[PDB]
RNA sequence: AUAAUAAUAAUAUGGUAAUAGAACAUUUAAUGAUAAUAUAUAUUAGUUAUUAAUUAAUAUAUGUAUUAAUUAAAUAGAGAA
RNA sequence: AGUAUGAAAAUGAUUAUUUUAUAAGCAAUCAUGAAUAUAUUAUAUUAUAUUAAUGAUGUACCUUUUGUAUAAUGGGUCAGC
């Protein structure tokens, strides 16, 4: 007899199509506030809009709120990343932007070294084994 | 003071800021508007009753 | 060279030099380069021109740039993104100033895409 | 009373119904989220916004009774009823339809001779509902989670909410953990599967005549670049017996396991190395640490081997004789 | 869902000694049936058993006030925090010497709870880990800890 | 066939000595062209094309004609394991329907006497068979159940432990 | 003929005593929107090359910043008596 | 030595998770299994957090000195100054 034990698939994000990782980023910034100058000018500046253009699959949100500025950025996978752009100046703030439709949305983490890849494939050749070695052990 | 009409573009748009006290406000007279409309309605009713 | 048994196989690996940095990968694979491309950005996709050695379980292909012609591994860039923050703290044995040595290297993510026989 | 609140809210609810009705065309370009959506799948642009629209539009004809228990669980407020001839109720059987054919057909090509109860399996794997839900928010059609009132006082435009997704979403359906237990029709996940088979759905309609098989391209692109290892599908009960059969329904010789190699006998963690012969032909390799074990391991190998043959394009289709019975 | 099962808090007053003392008697009374407990505070030589027992019987009257049956209660947890105002005295020592005492004041706390839900439910939980937990396998695929290195050693 | 030259995964460094240090093959490097390298490994789990045997193959299958699922072990010296009586010595069906009446008959009649095995040694039959045939008095299946039943509270936890992840090892193994 | 940011090539970047340059925290004064969907403080998990700030959830205040920022100043930063 | 408030720490008891009764040294760092907890995108062959299997590396800090793991100075810990 044979019993199908059930199982999901597993999303490879570039092997068929390619999802754009980076979603929704909101530009947030305030009227007041001097540390919101920068994030302002940059607004103000057709870069934005030179931006929209490049970058189409990504929708920018423009909301005003008291505090420092931010840009936070949503990604496919749910996660968010959130920067404040205190006192920046225009350059900067753009430099941020990119960073962050860059970044896929994926946590932060200490890699080893030299652990490179990562696959969910079986390896092609087997697991060695001490029976199946070419060379047997003395 | 920018709009969605500003960034030549689909995908960039401007939310629009009304102010979290205005929309409380506005929230409230609708509120009070419903009381007053449909508690007149029952009056109303009770009214009939008390007719016939 | 009579590359057949390659052709043949379902299962297949190969193993692309970035750099001469040897990565040794199947297809659907997540390769996490450590430094971040300038020429490449988010989406695009990158032909490899030197791959060492083409392998299925029991045949391998090798060379030294084995040639363009015979196969076809593509990989396609998804990430930049840095690896986690650190402060490695620097200081000698009876002097109390520290030297904060800060740390956040950045990556290049690609996915393998396409890793077939030409 | 200078200002009717009342009444301008109403209008605005009455211009939203119309808008969700309609589906103008306009305002459906005008929508950014949809935009994005478009940009994201590199949809072909045949398909039009108003379409992508609709998908995203599940059918909600009149309110519930649930609805008048708040008190006793659920709350709806975010929907508006919408039209029956302009929902995704149609699309989304076609879509399923597709998925339903083309995946099945691509796990044929991949395995024949895959035991209907596997095949069946993977193909649930492939295209399960939560699965189908999960692509959806990964693509980033997000949910109607603000009430109509509440768009209403923040002043945004029928854009916003086209470019939502559309459902009788219970507002209030898992607060203080409480969860009232409703039909297939309230649930998120479902709603999401629906638009995701909804947008193949409109894809196979812009594409039936230019180009026919551009569907498929975009499925396989999608939803079968999904890694699925067939081998932990299985599961047997008794599988030498199998074998057997197997091998007499064949022309094979009996299957005998025999001993190739064994170290450790006589303590916690031996090694056995069986082969099951037939003949000559070893047909199935099986590691044990105990004998019994070894053996089993080898008809399952055996099994295996049989089932998950996944033979080339260059071949002639190849067909089974169905499942082995016994 | 802790806080849920029905539980009963019992608190001392302001018993005249020190910590340490209380914790040696407490120590005994983990997780015994409130009856049990009370048998053995009544024949402890000790002088903090007294009020213990005390406390005990107090515990169990407000269970039975509440609606949990006697038999039904164990001590969940019993412990010892230190109470208000400690008051040093200087002890004076021979030669110029002086030390400083202090006279301790504790209370006791503790928490029943009962043996026909929270009991039962711990069983369950432990008997569902049991299920869960792997077997142990003699060639069990134990992985190939450390990195690959981008090339094959097989 | 193929006639390409075949080696060892190689490494710079002693193999006795050094097999789990990466550096020493990556150090390795080999005169460009096709190589033969046979898989150091036991193709139990895999389902990769040159693990597969020719018989399974269907009769078209370029792969059949080519020489990868090599045959290096000989049926001939390898020691039967686990086999039945039938497999030495081919089965038998001399059996007629009278006798197996007769069997069944005697299984509903009194199984402590006449048991598989005793049925077994009288026709010159499997126990398996006999079973197969005839399903014994209910009354004496409850039993036994009660027995195994009995036998089962009288063990100690632990064993009752080691019995459960016995199965869970024999379900796993299943699996591959 | 500047500034900001990004490239390419090059050279340089251990450090006690010591010299030079640039920032941040805290508190007070001058100027000063805003708001209980707000703020302040705290805990946890994120984010930004991170003594700092910010995001989300949570808890407690409080009809609400000497708040953002630029100046002016300091009882302006502590494992070392 | 005002009144409120007080999840500030040191310190005590207790419970949970985890590790621990063949193992030897600033108690960390790096590698690395396993167990548990949380997570409204764990689709998983998931991610984080906690934790002294196991392995490697690792003479507290200041002061003063030609020079300190030093068995040279100084500090019981925390809070405030
Ligand atoms: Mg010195
Ligand atoms: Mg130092
Ligand atoms: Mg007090
Ligand atoms: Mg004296
Ligand atoms: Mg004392
Ligand atoms: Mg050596
Ligand atoms: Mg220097
Ligand atoms: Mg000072
Ligand atoms: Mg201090
Ligand atoms: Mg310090
Ligand atoms: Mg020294
Ligand atoms: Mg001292």
């Amino acid at each position: 007899v044979v019993k199908a034990i059930a199982r999901n698939s597993i999303g490879r994000n570039g092997v068929g199509a390619f999802v754009f990782p980076c979603r929704k980023i909101t530009l947030q910034f305030c009227n007041w506030g001097g540390s919101s100058e920068g994030m302002r000018k940059f607004l103000t500046s057709k870069r934005l809009d030179k931006w929209g253009q490049e970058f189409p699959w990504i929708q920018f949100e423009v909301m005003r709120k008291s505090g420092h500025p931010l840009l936070r950025a949503e990604y496919t996978n749910g996660r968010e990343k959130v920067i404040c752009v205190r006192n920046l100046n225009i350059d900067n703030v753009e430099n941020k932007l990119k960073l962050l439709k860059d970044s896929d949305g994926d946590i932060l983490r200490r890699r080893t070294k030299n652990d490179n890849v990562e696959s969910l494939n079986s390896s092609v050749r087997g697991i060695w084994s001490p029976l199946h070695a070419a060379k047997r052990h003395r | 003071h920018p709009f969605s009409d500003n960034y030549a573009s689909p995908n960039i748009y401007v939310v629009n800021d009304v102010t979290s006290k205005e929309q409380k406000s506005k929230y409230d007279t609708i509120m009070k508007e419903i009381q007053k409309l449909e508690d007149d309605a029952t009056r109303k009713a009770l009214e009939t009753a008390r007719s016939a | 060279t009579d590359t057949t048994p390659l052709k043949l196989s379902n299962e297949l690996y190969a193993i692309f030099k970035i750099h001469n940095r040897p990565y040794l990968v199947t297809e659907g694979d997540r390769v996490i380069l450590p430094f971040k491309l300038k020429q490449a950005e988010v989406g695009d996709i990158l032909n490899m021109t030197d791959v060492t050695t083409l392998g299925s379980r029991n045949y391998k292909l090798v060379g030294h740039p084995i040639n363009t012609s015979l196969y076809t591994l593509k990989a396609t860039v998804v990430g930049k993104t840095k690896r986690a923050f650190q402060t490695r703290e620097v200081t000698k044995r009876r002097n109390r100033r520290v030297r904060h040595a800060k740390s956040k290297g950045d990556l290049t993510i690609l996915r393998i895409s396409e890793l077939s026989m030409n | 009373l200078p200002e009717s609140e009342l009444a301008k809210y109403k209008e605005y609810y009455q211009g939203l119904k119309s808008t969700v009705n309609e589906i103008p065309e306009s305002v459906a370009s005008k929508s950014p989220s949809l935009r994005t959506l478009h940009k994201r799948l590199q949809l072909p642009n045949e398909l039009t916004y108003s379409t992508l629209s609709r998908c995203l539009t599940c059918p909600s004809a009149k309110l519930p009774d649930k609805i008048n228990n708040p008190t006793k669980g659920a709350a709806f407020v975010n929907t508006v009823p919408t039209n029956k001839y302009l929902d995704n109720h149609g699309l989304n059987i076609m879509g399923k339809n597709l998925l339903s054919y083309h995946v099945t057909k691509s796990i044929i090509q991949k395995y024949p001779r895959l035991p209907t109860v596997v095949l069946n399996a993977a193909v649930n794997a492939y295209i399960s509902e939560a699965v189908l839900a999960h692509i959806a928010k990964y693509w980033g059609i997000e949910v109607e989670t603000t009430s109509v009132l509440s768009r209403y006082l923040k002043m945004e435009p029928f854009e916003f909410t086209l470019g939502r997704l559309k459902f009788f979403n219970n507002s209030l359906n898992s607060k203080d953990g409480i969860e009232l237990i409703t039909g297939k029709n309230f649930s998120e996940t479902s709603a999401l599967a629906m638009s995701v088979r909804s947008i193949i759905a409109a894809i196979w309609a812009v594409t039936e005549q230019k180009d026919s098989q551009a569907v498929y391209r975009f499925i396989d692109d999608h939803i079968m670049s999904r890694k699925l290892d067939i081998t932990k599908m299985f599961q047997f009960e008794q599988p030498t017996r199998e074998l057997a059969m197997l091998c007499r329904r064949e022309g094979l010789e009996k299957p005998v396991s025999k001993l190739v190699a064994e170290s450790g006998r006589l303590s916690k963690s031996p090694v056995f190395i069986v082969h099951v012969f037939s003949g000559e032909e070893t047909l199935g390799e099986g590691y044990g640490s105990s004998l019994k074990e070894a053996k089993a391991r080898a008809a399952t190998d055996a099994l295996m081997k049989w089932y998950c043959y996944e033979p080339l394009a260059q071949q002639e289709p190849v067909i089974d004789p169905g499942t082995v019975v016994v | 869902i802790e806080v849920l099962e029905p539980s009963v808090y019992a608190q001392s007053y302001r018993i005249k000694s020190s910590m340490k003392k209380a914790t040696l008697l407490l120590r005994l009374l983990g997780g015994l049936d409130v009856m049990k407990a009370i048998s053995q505070c009544h024949f402890s030589n000790k002088k903090i058993a007294r009020e213990v027992a005390e406390l005990l019987q107090k515990g169990v009257k407000d269970g039975q006030k509440l609606g949990l049956k006697p038999e039904d209660l164990y001590i969940s947890q019993i412990w010892t925090g230190s109470d208000g105002f400690w008051r040093k005295r200087v002890e004076f020592k021979a030669r110029t010497r002086i030390g400083i005492i202090s006279h301790p004041y504790i209370h006791v706390r503790c928490i029943l709870r009962t043996k026909s839900v929270t009991k039962r439910r711990l069983a369950y939980e432990a008997h569902l880990k049991e299920q869960k937990r792997a077997p142990w396998v003699q060639l069990g695929d134990k992985p190939i800890r450390g990195v690959t290195g981008g090339v094959y050693k097989w | 066939q193929f006639g390409f030259p075949k080696t060892q995964v190689t490494t710079i460094y002693n193999k006795t000595k050094s097999a789990s240090n990466y550096k020493g093959y990556l150090k390795h490097r080999d005169a460009p062209g096709m190589y033969y390298q046979p898989s150091e490994s036991i193709a139990t789990g895999s389902v990769n094309s040159e693990t597969i045997p020719r018989s399974f193959m269907a009769a078209s299958d370029p792969r059949r004609g080519l020489d990868m699922p090599v045959q290096s072990t000989k049926a001939k010296q390898c020691p039967n394991v686990l086999v039945g009586k039938s497999t030495v010595n081919g089965k038998t069906y001399h059996l007629g329907p009278q006798e197996i009446d007769e069997i069944r008959k005697l299984r509903l009649d009194n199984p402590q006497k006449y048991t598989r095995k005793f049925l077994a040694a009288k026709y010159g039959i499997s126990p398996l068979f006999v079973s197969m045939v005839s399903k014994p008095s209910e009354q004496h299946v409850q039993i036994m159940e009660s027995r195994l039943q009995e036998i089962q509270s009288r063990w100690k936890e632990k064993r009752r432990i080691a019995r459960e992840d016995r199965k869970r090892r024999k379900l796993l193994w299943y699996q591959a």
